[PDB]
């Protein structure tokens, strides 16, 4: 195995949240790079609402993609633009096509492979950011690469990430490192569109309990005061 | 008129040097009343089929209006409510209730009761741990010689485990809190004839007092810290001991490198993970639960507690770090430094109970003459 | 089972006070916390030992663990 | 068509209707906005 | 010692005058467990998604061994189960068992208990029945102003009927038999302070019996007809009660040209169709069965039973033709010969029970001078 | 509530038998068939005729029903 | 509406089962006819062993028809000759197609269409058997055509049967009749597979109940015949 470090966050603190401009420019990276091959089939463009883009404009991307919906009169399918409760574009019809379609392996999905994997985020960043050179005395298969943070530190992984892959809307800058981060901030949101919220009584939780532990604590001491203060004596003859 | 024996939970004889020990003691209550009510408004969604059942746990975490947190409040509740028990009962032994023989049985037939539910509990979303951790465990029972393969192939609904296990646990599943939830009543029934018992284990029934302003209220701030210690987990650190894995989805074909069912059966399942023999590790699994009900026979001091046996005291924490070490050696895998420890570890653990706590009494009587 | 015939009792007084006519926590620190000490004295060395050898044997089970993993001169 | 899990049921001498001869006095344009489109969810009103 | 709480069903002191009527209050404590049982290995393979609901009672009937039985036992089960019922209810009238005011409105909360079950109970299989069965009842409650949308709404999951709908009444439906099985016990506990009542109607407190050889076996005569009659419908005519259109897939783009509920509401259903307004007879609907709370403030006669008040059996005999009326008007469609009989059985249900028993023993205490 | 407690009971005989020392079912075709007729006689006039009627509204109600699903002419 | 009359049958008997000879020419039927256009989901070819066929006869219909099954290593979809675990050649893949293949009508499944249609078997064996000339003064669009027992007496039910439309194996006649009669008790059979098992239980019962019940109402009468011969009197001064 190895240990990924403990990367600092815009959310690691336990009542830090998640910087959604940086989820916005991260939604664009799973749609240019990782949607060839990655089947994120438990989420859908309406669930970007309130978090990173508008029903409008969110649904210009539903617009964009053609989807397979509707028995036809003629008892046929089709293929028609999306909406915000479509799911995803899943990549490929089936598991066994992404097989095929790479060295005999296969990609996992993306929806919850943060919470699924030790260290979540950490891992990841450090992932894509851990290739390198094999070291002596190593060989590999073709497709197969080489990372060490991967178990076996072997993989079919093709290196998806690079500086200058491709360009931002608000134009920052398209290194390797700040793509690293929107994506692994995005992934987060994946299996937890929460966060935002769950902070929220994550704090109401204690400036409640915090305040009436006390309360309910001296009301146990305000009754039971009868026996903290008892005393007692013997007298027959 | 079924006012009166609402009496026990109101009017109730009950010591005066209680603990904070003792509102661990409701607590149960609390877990499996809330447990319940989260979980039965927590299967208004869920669905019984493999194609959608892990899908189906999304349709809550995600699309459900605050539903997500019914999930934890739930999962990680069943892990408070562990907590609870073997704080519960190491303190029958530490204070003496296993005198009180047929209350202590009681107390086995729901543990068994719940570490069999609670293994029908864990396997719903088909986790990858779901499967396996129901595989592992229940291909145990092929052990037996003649039948282990019958009751087996009889509990999968097949040759192996399939759509037809999932639904047969979620209906055994769905229901045995209720079984509990009686069997909850006969608990404090043979209770009732007796009442509890002290920390000193001396019979206080000169000082047997009321019950509605003290005890409820002490067990409320109990409950609080319940509450407390149950809203931080899920709010703070859900992901801590439901393990990463199970988010994923089921497939055979594939195993993870390092296999552990939840935290809580690892003192358990390292015993039999010790044993190199299949069946000569079973049969001490199972005793290793219901030696509780051989422990009675083995209460050798004259005296009931231990805060007034000092050597029994050195024993009994002792026992602590063999369960809490067996937790962590059962949570990690097969490997030269671990084997050594489980070897003695489970031998520790039969050695301790049914040795050198018999022996204490039989010395601390002769330190005291009687 | 309740009050009235339960055992006996003969010459004993018990004096007590309303809450209201005394503080709820009076010599919570001045008192307390030798009390804390003593309470912590009489029991320290029958509990802590087996913890201070589980933080060893958790530190041993993890380095000959950690070296085994390591490679050995061949 | 199938909408909100219910169903979805979509001139010359509709007009022709005299509206205070019948039940509801309710002339058909009132219920849409064009003519040549006609909605109305597909339920019976009696039961 | 849980053996002195068992004497209520073993030692307890019982009258000698007492019919073949009374097997029936016991049936049910027979027809809920068997009920039980057999539902409970019945969900062993029900799924609680739309789309493979219906085949999953198929999965069932053709491929599981001898559980095609189960499906019957079970279903039609609950029509033997409202049998006992309504013998069982009308009983108390015609021989004056609800003078026990604390017993006879628990009497009330099962039945609304369960005929709001059994409404989640036939709706399952989604036979196209279940549907409509659950959209018609339910969107009544829309009668109400500024709520009814919401409520039903609110229960729908949605706008309308789903899979949403679905799962939420299986959770509420495998779940209130057990608050059955535990009010069973308060429905006792009331009765245990004074015990039952006889056809005379008299205090029959001399001579009271053992329960034991007696009613014990009585009852299991009883259970025998009952486990008969219910052996011969699976058997012999499993599709009579449980209608045709069940074994139908849903599809809301469709309807029966006739709609009718399972046969037991029909005495019920039939009130509400009777009234062309919609409201005005949503109210008379529960009035119709929460008049039993109502009828104890009118028992006039300062007598007790109805064996000795001739009168009142003209009357109550009476009733029952009302009932088995409005059974099968209910059932049949809305035209011209039967709305003039509803519009009358209808009155004459709310006229029987409020007017005349009570005017019976105005004028019988007359006839006879107190 | 048991036996022992309920009321007063004064000058009251009982005589009983076996079981076993007698027949199960003695006189049943011989004494009890006029007791059902007797039983019948006084229970036939109060139930009856509502159901009596039942049948006759159970009858109009499908001939009205019938004939109203047959044309006119017209 | 239309009430069929009820027609006799070899198992109309609450002791009485069916002529399996009867079914074994009735399978032939919905292959050659009906399996065109009616869809029946609820049942494979094992279910018919034990009943009309063999286990190597019936699978050699499996080897007949080709199944869509199998994921293939590519990714893709394929067909292979069936098996006794398949169920039936579905005929059209989806309800709509089939609406288009009729006048916007939809054939109905006949695995339980005997038990949820009204006199299950009398309506059908009539329904085909009711065909005739439309009576004077009714006027219906291509497609439909008449049958009183149907509701409405309108329906786009093309007459699939007639005197010599095919041939059986032993060679009884192919009339519109015997044709009619092991259809029908073919589709009883659907929607109860446990016909020859009801009435074994159905007859067990019997001899068990009619035998026990007498005794329980004997031990009912041994125990009260103490107070059924129970005798008082009144004694005081
Ligand atoms: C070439 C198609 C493709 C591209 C583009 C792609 N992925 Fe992968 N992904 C795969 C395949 C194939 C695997 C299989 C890895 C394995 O089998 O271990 C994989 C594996 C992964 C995993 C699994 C990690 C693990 O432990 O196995 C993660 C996380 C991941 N990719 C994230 C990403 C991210 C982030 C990007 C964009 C920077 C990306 N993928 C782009 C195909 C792709
Ligand atoms: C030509 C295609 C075709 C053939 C062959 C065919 N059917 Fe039909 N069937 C249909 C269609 C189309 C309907 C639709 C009827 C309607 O829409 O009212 C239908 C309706 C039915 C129904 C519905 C009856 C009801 O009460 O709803 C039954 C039963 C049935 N067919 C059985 C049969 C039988 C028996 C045969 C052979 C004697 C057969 N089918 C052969 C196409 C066919
Ligand atoms: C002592 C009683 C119980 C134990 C030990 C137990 C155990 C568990 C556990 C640990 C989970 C966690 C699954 C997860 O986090 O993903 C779970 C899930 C679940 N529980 Fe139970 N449970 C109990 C009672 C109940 C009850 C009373 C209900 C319903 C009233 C219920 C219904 C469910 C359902 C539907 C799930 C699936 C949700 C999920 O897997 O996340 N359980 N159970
Ligand atoms: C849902 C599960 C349980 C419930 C609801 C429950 C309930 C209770 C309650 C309310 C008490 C009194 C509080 C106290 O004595 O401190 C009690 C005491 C006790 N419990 Fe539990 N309990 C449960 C599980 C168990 C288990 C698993 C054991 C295992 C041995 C057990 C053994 C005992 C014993 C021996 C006592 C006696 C207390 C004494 O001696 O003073 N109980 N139980
Ligand atoms: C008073 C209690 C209950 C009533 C009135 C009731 C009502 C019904 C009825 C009438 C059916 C017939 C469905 C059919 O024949 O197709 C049914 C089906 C079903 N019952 Fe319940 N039920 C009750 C209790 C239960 C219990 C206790 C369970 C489980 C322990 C259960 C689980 C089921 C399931 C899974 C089905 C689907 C089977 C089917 O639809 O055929 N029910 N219920
Ligand atoms: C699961 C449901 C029920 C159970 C388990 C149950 C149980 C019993 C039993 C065992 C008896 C004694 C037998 C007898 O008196 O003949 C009884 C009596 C009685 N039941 Fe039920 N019962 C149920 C439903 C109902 C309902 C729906 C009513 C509606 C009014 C009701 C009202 C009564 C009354 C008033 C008595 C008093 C008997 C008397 O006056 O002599 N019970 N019940």
């Amino acid at each position: 195995e190895l240990h990924p470090p403990s990367y600092p966050w815009s959310h690691r603190g336990l009542l830090s949240s998640l910087d959604h401009t940086s989820i916005r420019r991260g939604f664009q990276v799973y749609k240019q790079v990782c949607s060839s091959c990655h089947s994120m089939d438990y989420v859908a463009y309406r669930h970007l609402v309130g978090v990173c883009y508008t029903e409008d404009e969110a649904k210009a991307l539903a617009e964009e993609v053609e989807v397979q919906d509707g028995p036809n009169e003629d008892g046929e399918m089709f293929m028609r633009p999306g909406k915000l409760s479509d799911y995803f574009p899943k990549p490929y019809p089936n598991p066994e096509a992404a097989r095929a379609a790479n060295n005999g392996a296969l990609p996992p999905d993306l929806s919850y492979i943060v919470r699924a994997r030790h260290g979540g985020e950490d891992y990841v960043f450090s992932l894509l950011t851990g290739y390198c050179e094999p070291p002596t005395g190593v060989s590999l298969r073709e497709g197969l690469y080489f990372n060490p943070y991967f178990p076996g530190q072997a993989i079919g992984m093709a290196p998806p990430i690079y500086n200058e892959v491709l360009e931002f809307d608000d134009g920052t800058p398209a290194t390797m490192s700040q793509v690293a981060k929107d994506v692994c901030t995005f992934l987060r949101w994946a299996a937890e569109p929460e966060h935002d919220h769950r902070k929220r009584m994550g704090l109401k939780m204690l400036l409640m309990m915090g305040l009436l532990l006390p309360l309910v604590y001296a009301m146990k001491r305000h009754k039971w005061s009868v026996l903290k203060s008892r005393k007692l004596a013997y007298r027959p003859p | 008129l079924m006012k009166i024996v609402n009496n026990a939970f109101i009017d109730l004889p009950a010591p005066s040097n209680i603990s904070s020990w003792w509102n661990f003691g409701s607590l149960l209550g609390i877990c499996l009343i809330l447990q319940i009510l989260t979980g039965l408004f927590l299967a208004m969604h869920y669905t019984s089929d493999t194609t959608t059942a892990f899908s189906s746990v999304t349709h809550i975490c995600r699309d459900v209006n605050y539903g997500w947190i019914i999930r934890y409040m739930h999962a990680n509740g069943a892990s408070m409510f562990f907590i609870c028990l073997y704080m519960h009962v190491g303190r029958g032994l530490y204070y003496g209730s296993y005198t009180f023989l047929e209350t202590w049985n009681i107390g086995v037939i729901l543990l068994l009761t719940v570490m069999a539910t609670a293994f029908m509990g864990y396997v719903l979303p088909w986790g990858q741990m779901s499967f396996w951790g129901a595989t592992v465990i229940t291909n145990l029972l092929s052990a037996i010689p003649y039948i282990g393969t019958n009751l087996v192939e009889w509990i999968w609904g097949g040759f192996s485990v399939d759509k037809a296990t999932l639904t047969r646990f979620f209906a055994f599943h769905f229901i045995l809190p209720f079984i509990i939830m009686a069997i909850a009543m006969v608990h404090l029934l043979f209770l009732h004839e007796t009442g509890s018992n002290n920390p000193t284990g001396i019979s206080s029934d000169v000082d047997k007092i009321p019950f509605h302003p003290y005890y409820t209220i002490k067990d409320i701030l109990g409950a609080l810290l319940l509450i407390l210690a149950l809203m931080l987990l899920v709010l703070f650190a859900p992901d801590l001991l439901g393990d990463p894995d199970n988010y994923t989805p089921a497939n055979p074909l594939n195993t993870p490198p390092h296999i552990k069912p939840e935290w809580y059966f690892l003192f358990a399942y390292a015993i039999l993970r010790s044993i190199p023999n299949k069946l000569g590790g079973v049969l001490a699994l199972a005793f290793s639960i219901l030696i509780l009900a051989l422990i009675p026979l083995l209460h050798t001091s004259k005296q009931r507690s231990m805060m007034f046996r000092p050597l029994s005291q050195c024993l009994f924490w002792a026992l602590v770090a063999d369960l809490l070490t067996l937790t962590w050696i059962g949570g990690q895998p097969v490997e030269h430094p671990y084997i050594t420890i489980g070897q003695l570890a489970s031998v520790l653990y039969f050695l301790l109970i049914l040795v050198l706590m018999p022996t204490a009494g039989t010395i601390e009587n002769k330190l005291l003459k009687w | 089972r309740q009050f009235g015939h339960l055992t006996r009792v003969r010459h004993v007084i018990t004096y007590s006070l309303s809450p209201f006519e005394q503080r709820a926590f009076p010599h919570y620190f001045s008192k307390g916390i030798p009390n804390v000490l003593r309470r912590t004295r009489a029991c320290i060395l029958r509990v802590a030992p087996p913890f201070v050898a589980f933080y060893l044997v958790y530190t041993w089970g993890t380095q000959e663990f950690e070296k085994s993993k390591r490679k050995n001169p061949a | 068509f199938k909408w909100r899990g219910k169903p979805l049921f979509v001139i010359d001498q509709e007009a022709a209707v005299e509206v205070s001869q019948l039940r509801d006095p309710q002339h058909d344009l009132e219920r849409v906005k064009k003519p040549e489109w006609v909605i109305l969810i597909g339920v019976c009103t009696h039961l």
